[PDB]
């Protein structure tokens, strides 16, 4: 696990937009630019956002990224229940040479 | 995958010679980048 | 289908050797840098290496550097892990990845289903 602030637990109801803030080192965000992924539980990761905003085959208009240098945020607006999976803010990065991962983001309806 | 016709590698090799020019001589170049975030203001003595 | 295919479930003994095979297919093979990454269940997402499969250039994690044997053949489009010991903490859903390199970033859109060493006792 590599200094990326995440936060862990989200909620909401159906139809909410969330906002998922990642932060560290400069060498992190700052250097390379922030990138979000989503892994559904017992399953495979998936990669949602690259180059700050843009996302790869398969991603939906719901995620969207912005990176304030050092500060990073998704946006995810209009939930459902596809969001029951933890949410990463990664990239590959030189700080000690990794595709450094973060902490997660697992939400669930109530 | 193959270093072929019209795949080459990405990087090549510097051609630096003494024969060359100082243009296409190396430089040893340093960046100092600096950001102003809400921090302790670190490297920080001539003034007084 | 760009895909890389990782195996079943795999069962074996500690301190011996094992080569986790993961074939990469529906896509031009050696233009993405291929990474290892590591899920021991109940964690945040773990990181072993990456590997460019023409000459076997790792970028490694040098916290885990001569203990983890990375291997990529071109030909038969196949990455392998191994670990000449193997032990508790091996035990872990691996995945692999392939990096979107299509004109775009250091991302990793194209991952391994995942697979995972265990041992049972």
């Amino acid at each position: 696990q590599s200094v990326l602030t995440q936060p862990p637990s989200a909620s909401g109801t159906p139809g909410q937009r969330v906002t998922i803030s990642c932060s560290g080192g400069s060498s992190n965000i700052g250097g390379n630019p922030v990138n979000w992924y989503q892994q559904l539980p017992a399953t495979a990761p998936k990669l949602l956002i690259y180059n700050n905003n843009q996302r790869p085959s398969g991603v939906s208009d719901r995620f969207s990224g912005s990176k304030s240098g050092t500060s990073a945020s998704l946006a995810i607006s209009g939930l459902q229940s596809v969001d029951e999976a933890d949410y990463f803010c990664a990239a590959w990065d030189d700080s000690l040479n990794g595709v450094l991962f973060g902490g997660g983001t697992k939400l669930t309806v109530l | 995958g193959v270093e072929g016709f019209n795949c080459y590698f990405p990087l090549q090799s510097y051609g630096f010679q003494p024969t060359n020019g100082v243009g296409y001589q190396p430089y040893r170049v340093v960046v100092l980048s600096f950001e102003l975030l809400h921090a302790p203001a670190t490297v920080c003595g001539p003034k007084k | 289908q760009v895909q890389l295919v990782q195996s079943g479930a795999e069962v074996k003994k500690p301190g011996e050797s094992l080569k986790i095979s993961c074939k990469g297919s529906g896509y031009s093979f050696t233009s993405h840098w291929i990474g290892w990454v590591r899920q021991k269940p109940g964690k945040g997402l773990e990181w072993v290496g990456i590997i460019h499969p023409y000459d076997s250039d790792t970028r490694y994690s040098p916290s885990f550097q001569g203990l983890v044997t990375f291997s990529a053949d071109k030909s038969s489009s196949t990455a392998y892990l191994q670990w000449s010991s193997l032990q508790a903490s091996d035990t872990a859903i691996y995945y692999c990845a392939r990096r979107t390199d299509q004109y775009g970033s250091h991302g990793m859109d194209v991952w391994g289903q995942g697979t995972t060493v265990t041992v049972s006792s």
